């Protein structure tokens, strides 16, 4: 799920960058190591909200190295997902184990075992697509996935989806 | 003959098939019951209590 | 029965019977609650209560006060017959042998969906089912 969050970074400065406009070289380091990432701990990072009233706070000075160290407090929306959620998606690669369907930034696999019996799995087609008893899912088509399980690891999140249950499947 | 005389009926002793079963004298009830799998035979080794009176203090906290 | 109230545990009272016996309305068979768990997480099949092939669906269970499996199915019959036909031609203007007439249908066509008949006028019943419920939505 899409959520806002007010969170904090710790940020090392090289010394050559020390002039009057190092505010800006903050906002530089901000954008691009932040925003289109993601973390353990709060998802997928998105967007940063409020480029102006941003805490810059004050700047402490390692003992090694000459480097200074901060601790900028912001506003940003990230996207955690969770058990037991219902998204939706499209799919981008398949298997003969099931298929991975991409979930805005995150690509989530859906296993066979998780999937009806009668969905089975075509593998002489170009793509090689998932028919079942009235449906054939493919690349393109759309299909509503609920999330089962998800990992949790640093910057590395994945999750395991289905679509076995009642008002599954394809959209 | 106490191979017919199974369950109960000639509770010998077989010693060793080299000692031809050296058989003894006893009869239980029922004897022979040799449905239980060793499956269950091991199972029911497997198990180690806690003695004294903790089960029947768990006994109460499972139900007897 | 102690005796018979899952097919895997029927007598769990030995073991001591902490859980329920779900029954389903399509299946109308003692399942009970630790087998079932496993059921309905992994697809909707059938039970093999005595080998049976009615195939159980998730959720929509119900506890029962045991009124067997005839009593306990024409109480839900008879309560869904008595939505869709509400109170037409009953009570609208004090009416005695029209209301007695027009529940006695009720009562017959109750008792025609709950011996089964031959699946022709429950058939019927259900098109009049839908043509109570259709006449409710106009
Ligand atoms: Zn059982
Ligand atoms: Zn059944």
């Amino acid at each position: 799920m899409f959520f806002i969050k007010d969170l904090s970074l710790n940020i090392t400065l090289h010394p050559s960058f020390f002039g009057p406009r190092m505010k800006q070289y903050l906002k530089t380091k901000l954008l691009e190591e932040v925003e289109g990432s993601c973390t353990g701990k709060f998802g997928y990072i998105l967007c940063v909200l409020d480029y102006d009233n941003i805490d810059i706070q004050r700047g402490r000075i390692l003992p090694t190295d000459g480097s200074a160290e901060f601790n900028v407090k912001y506003r940003a929306v990230v996207f955690k997902p969770f058990k037991g959620e219902v998204v939706d998606g499209t799919v981008v690669s398949c298997s003969q184990h099931g298929f991975e369907v991409q979930v805005g930034p995150m690509k989530v696999f859906v296993t066979k075992h998780l999937m009806p019996q009668d969905l089975t799995f075509n593998a002489g087609s170009n793509p090689p697509s998932y028919q079942s008893s009235e449906d054939v899912i493919t690349i393109k088509s759309r299909i509503r996935v609920k999330i089962e399980g998800c990992i949790s690891q640093v910057s590395s999140i994945h999750a395991i989806g289905s679509i076995k249950e009642d008002y599954l499947g394809a959209i | 003959t106490i191979n017919q005389l199974e369950e109960d009926s000639k509770i010998l002793v077989l010693r060793t098939k080299k000692d031809k079963t050296p058989r003894y004298v006893w009869y239980n009830s029922g004897g022979n019951l040799k449905c239980i799998d060793e499956e269950f035979v091991k199972m029911w080794e497997n198990v180690q209590l806690p003695q004294f009176a903790e089960l029947p203090r768990k006994l109460q906290d499972l139900g007897l | 029965e102690n005796k018979d109230m899952c097919p895997i545990c029927k007598t769990d009272r030995y073991l001591s019977p902490d859980v329920k016996f779900l029954v389903n309305p399509e299946c109308y068979h003692r399942i009970c609650e630790s087998c079932v768990d496993r059921i309905f997480s992994l697809g909707p099949a059938q039970c093999p209560y005595k080998g049976c092939d009615k195939i159980l669906r998730k959720n929509k269970f119900k506890t029962q006060i045991f009124d067997d499996v005839e009593v306990e199915k024409e109480v839900d019959i008879r309560k869904r017959v008595f939505n869709v036909f509400n109170k037409t031609i009953d009570d609208f203007n004090g009416d005695l042998v029209e209301y007695n007439k027009y529940l006695e249908e009720v009562e017959d066509i109750i008792y025609k969906l709950d011996h089964g008949i031959d699946v022709a006028k429950t058939e019927e019943k259900l098109r009049t089912y839908e043509e109570l419920n259709k006449q409710l939505i106009m």
